[PDB]
């Protein structure tokens, strides 16, 4: 009964952390996206 | 005071035109490719006045063969699309020409693509249901009058037999007309589309927009805001209830992601286009109830990386009232339509919108299914003879709950023959009040699929 | 000699002067504004020699209301602060006006806020700790008197309040004269921060300069000058012993970035400045004890969006002779200070200078705190249950030590009405030897929360039922 | 008819032509450097017409001390390097002067550097095993003999250390040229390179053609280039077989980007030149064997930051036969080669050529290999107890096969102090076989570690107590 118990604790906790981590990784690709566009258009206004 | 090309970059081309004939913003202009093989009338939008007399504007067709210096004649006006009754069962493209009859609807109204959403004044302050007739759509997710609607559902879902049965009951329930805006459409899927709704005989009460693919940007981007301004007349100058269906309204934002960066405009967040937020609300404020009529609108929305926060359909979201998932578990039961009930949502369900009986009637068949769900890993791993004595009259109980939110529907006929139903509201609310409290659990399991209200529930029971 | 405003854009202007008449760089210019709500005159700076007679400048007050072609006047030297004993007590702007008495201080001797740092040769290392009574700076951080104490953090995870906590702890003893710079915060803490120094009697002792949020970024970017030309005059004109408080630097470096956007310079990494690091290092190596020449100073960091990568902190922290660095996860536990003991670090903590047994205890609750961090991965998911015995004798005591290092500021009073409390630094190793042996680990871990020293772990344990 | 300086940044020089007299693109230009401390003559390779007779060129050699205005002579011809089996034994820069006997091979036959690639129609497919005597190599990633084999990885994971180990096994006995590019590589390696090859009398045999690290952008463009031309004319006028080693062959699209947005081109993802993809596809596909006419070329690609989706690599990754995947992963479990065996590839390990048993025996040593990765993370976090007994076994047995695929190699004794060993074909073939069957299962996985056959793997068994 407690190893059921225990394990459904820890499929709960590792949930939570899935969920964490992709919202984790969403945030750092749009920065990755952001910071990306960032430098190319710095790059091409410098040339402008 | 005719124009003239002076330079041409892909879709973007700049016209100079004499002192005092500049044309506003996103008039449309015309120009000729005479090159014999890809001769063609090319239309522009204005975007910039540039100052010196020129003016950039985006090409609604391909630029392939344009020359400098050809003359470009403004017309006076922006894009507009032919409106009236006339406009139903054909197809026409993001500016208006029929594609199904070249020609046809020329002579006809024609309304300005842009206009203003209705006054603050005309506003209506109270948000009202839209009762679809659908038990499942009724009870779980009710559609606000008005409001948005966005759709999840993968192929093989019913996503289209849904939409057919959606024109269906918007045009004999409550006498309205329907719009379909192919955004980014797949010419396939257009033509697909197209004959089935011919076939379905629901073609007559639908006016279908398709802005495709293989088009340039700025097409992609305006066949929305066309499809918009026939359901705009529709419901103020005909006096009827439209439903519009956009598809896919993530494509109508990135349409204007790639328009923007044409126009060298840097751009924003994760690169959309600076303005995206007031394109959005541009399109989506124009979607509303004013003076007794509304457009109701189902949209399907595409969410990049499963990201909801990006701004994509952050910004969209924004606008959404209701939300209806189509799962392929429940498709695969054949419960039609597929609706995941624990998925999909509504904002309008709420004791203050729609009673507390109806409230409390929801939230219990939502519990039901919730713990039925709780208990499928188990069912499926270990079996239902595992499962307590509670457990299995819930699991009972749960599966004829999600059986008789399944529904003979109107578009539903011309594969099984039998007629469709519309249940009321109150009627659905007190039969699934009854199954929740456990007076039909005796009955068998078949007789709750493809039904309609309680007669229908004791007419199949006794044919069993 | 007359120059003439031509460009206009948001905070910065372009002058326009007759050649031969162009002023230096940083000279101060007058134009006016007359429009009548916004009627004002404006103080611009000279910041860039455009070439043909113009100069680009930065405006101190916002230039709402300026007009093209309005005459700018050269005063021939760059902006100057009133500087002596009578500037203590006294409230004033990044130009020297005094807020609580408009026209004092006009006739003190005036020095411009623009200076080269102390001679190389004239700087000698700062190794002397200043004891706070907190155990957590007093154990793993210690600051050094006469050094640079700096304070990290997110949004709302203390450092404010533990700024009044080390006024309260350190300037209220304090023999010489402080210094506080209101660098682009909130202007009711700077009303706060009178009222409160005015009631503890310390306000006499203390020179006030703000910039504060509701400024244009030239005067958030100047006020900290400002403020460290009244702490310089401190230091080399009296020989007096310096407080200097500022709170936030990074607030001098956004306006420094806003500035640098506005002046048409090209952005560097995250939009910031190219010369981020050099303004930064211009004004931290100003701010400085130089040899029996004394400035205990204190500062605020913010760190945006809790990225602790950003280059404003990171280019802060080299500056630094002690640096707490406040946590977002610390501070959710409740654990005040929100100090993150592993990110946070000091100068002077080594056995040389602490002696070998404040070191040895601090390096083996480090090791404890870092052991415990590591395990945090299986933990999230497994509880402590599926570790090794040793393990989870680590991490309970891990858990008490992370409590422990909280405790009951003297400014956390207006939040919670308990009073504060101060622990000295022997009690503080004492207490943290015991507690790495083992000798609480029978305690319950609330007994170790937001208390002093060993007495009140004794009484907070009998509260709670357990006995030490 | 001479051109003159115009501008001058960095390694771009822009230089005004006479109407009618502007060179041909990719010209090479001679200008005087007269400083006296840095006196010499800029080669300048044409890179762009820029209109109105100016021509925007990268100079080969470091612009400091040049002039605007000075002289700029054209030599009507592209750079040229000398070709011929003189230039074996000795060692060149990109220009093909000679370094260790200046002057020397001026008389020789000079090609230009700049060449079309073969015709498509002159193109067969190569496949032919080249056995090395390196388990790993042999068993997951053969090489092909006439094919492109690339060595992939990040800063110091072994690539170079693994091209000395190629060198030493393929050319040490190579009937044909051999052709070594150091492409903007470390000088200490390069003067290492030359005095082992002079050691093991392969020198004879070899042509050296260095541009450093320490070179301007233009040196680390040209020399890969430089390098080729000697093996494209050793391929097609000697007719004999070549062997091309270039380290490090990303320093060329390195170089590229750096002068990329100099030269005015917006850039691309990731800071790249938009053209990085063309300039490297012309570049490469002048590396390959003709019918009947073979080049074994080995390159050397560094992985920027490990990010193998970094379009250098990815980009490069396309113009192979084999990939031997350095692993900083690997590396740091202290296995050698650090070759990740799941992510390297051959395009002859099939059954058609390889055979039937190399083939199966590859594919259950990835399969396992796979499986034990799968269960890296179940293993660390809940132990490996909870796994099924057939998932403990397969991991005993991957762990056993990961070590058995390190061994020692020549160019590693001067690291791990043991000397090398050569494993035939077949006996890795057998030895894999019977550890995916088990039949090693009782040694300890310590035996396994950087040895040779299985004669060394029953020796260190029998060293550590074990007995097969
Ligand atoms: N020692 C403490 N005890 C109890 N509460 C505290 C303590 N320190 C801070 N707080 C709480 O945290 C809030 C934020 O603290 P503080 O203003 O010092 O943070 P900050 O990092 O300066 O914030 P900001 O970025 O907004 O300027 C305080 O208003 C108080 O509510
Ligand atoms: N109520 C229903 N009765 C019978 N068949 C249905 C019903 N709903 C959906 N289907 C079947 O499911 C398929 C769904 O395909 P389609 O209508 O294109 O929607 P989607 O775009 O989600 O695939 C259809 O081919 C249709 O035959
Ligand atoms: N087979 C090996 N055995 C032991 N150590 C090695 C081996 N290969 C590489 N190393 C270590 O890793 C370092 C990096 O190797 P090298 O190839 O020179 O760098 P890179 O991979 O960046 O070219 C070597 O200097 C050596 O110390
Ligand atoms: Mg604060
Ligand atoms: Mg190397």
């Amino acid at each position: 009964a407690s190893r059921r118990r225990a394990m459904k604790s820890a499929t709960d906790n590792a949930d939570d952390l899935i969920k964490a981590l992709t919202l984790a990784a969403n945030r750092e690709r749009q920065a990755q996206i952001t910071q990306e566009i960032s430098e190319i258009v710095g790059g091409a206004n410098a040339l402008a | 005071t005719a124009g003239r090309v002076v330079r041409i970059t892909g879709p973007v081309v700049d016209v100079e035109f004499p002192r005092g004939s500049v044309p506003e913003l996103f008039n449309a202009l015309h120009a000729e490719i005479t090159f014999g093989a890809l001769a063609k009338t090319l239309t522009l939008e204005v975007a910039q006045h540039l100052g010196d007399s020129l003016v950039r504007c985006i090409s609604m067709q391909p630029t392939d063969g344009l020359v400098r210096g050809v003359e470009v004649t403004d017309t006076g006006a922006s894009i507009s699309v032919p409106v009236g009754d006339g406009v139903k069962g054909h197809v026409f493209n993001a500016l208006g020409d029929c594609l199904d009859d070249p020609g046809y609807g020329k002579d006809f109204e024609h309304w300005s693509i842009h206009r203003k959403p209705p006054a603050f004044s005309d506003l209506e302050p109270r948000t009202e249901m839209l009762e679809t007739g659908l038990k499942v759509v009724d009870l779980l997710t009710p559609y606000v009058r008005g409001g948005k609607i966005a759709l999840f559902g993968g192929a093989g879902v019913g996503k289209t037999v849904l939409i057919q049965e959606m024109i269906n009951r918007i045009a004999r329930n409550f006498g309205g007309t329907s719009v379909f805006a192919g955004v980014g459409e797949r010419t396939r899927e257009g033509n697909d589309l197209w004959v089935e709704l011919a076939d379905a005989n629901v073609l007559k009460d639908t006016a279908l927009v398709f802005g495709q693919m293989d088009e340039p940007p700025g097409t992609r981007m305006r066949v929305a805001l066309s499809a918009l301004t026939m359901a705009e007349f529709f419901r103020d100058e005909q006096g009827q209830d439209v439903l519009l269906f956009i598809d896919n309204i993530f494509r109508f934002t990135q349409a204007g992601s790639e328009v923007s960066t044409l126009l060298g405009r840097m751009p924003s967040a994760v690169g959309y286009q600076p303005t995206l937020a007031d394109e959005m609300g541009e399109l989506q404020e124009r979607i509303t109830s004013t003076r007794g009529r509304s457009i109701t609108s189902m949209q399907a929305v595409y969410v990049p990386a499963d990201d909801y926060t990006d701004p994509a359909p952050a910004t969209t979201f924004a606008h959404l009232d209701a939300t209806t998932e189509l799962s392929r578990a429940v498709f695969s039961k054949g419960i039609f339509p597929a609706v995941d009930p624990l998925a999909s949502s509504s904002t309008i369900l709420d004791p203050a919108i729609v009673g507390d009986e109806h409230y409390r009637v929801a939230q219990e068949v939502i519990r039901i299914l919730q713990r039925y769900k709780d208990l499928q890993d188990i069912i499926a791993i270990l079996g239902i003879d595992e499962l307590s004595e509670e457990d299995k009259q819930l699991v009972n109980r749960a599966r004829r709950i999600e059986r008789f939110l399944s529904q003979n529907m109107m578009a539903a006929e011309q594969f099984t023959g039998q007629p469709g139903s519309t249940v009321p509201l109150k009627e659905t609310i007190e039969a699934f009040d009854k199954l929740t409290k456990g007076e039909f659990d005796h009955l068998p399991e078949q007789a709750f699929f493809l039904i309609g209200g309680l007669d229908d529930l004791a007419k199949k029971a006794e044919s069993l």
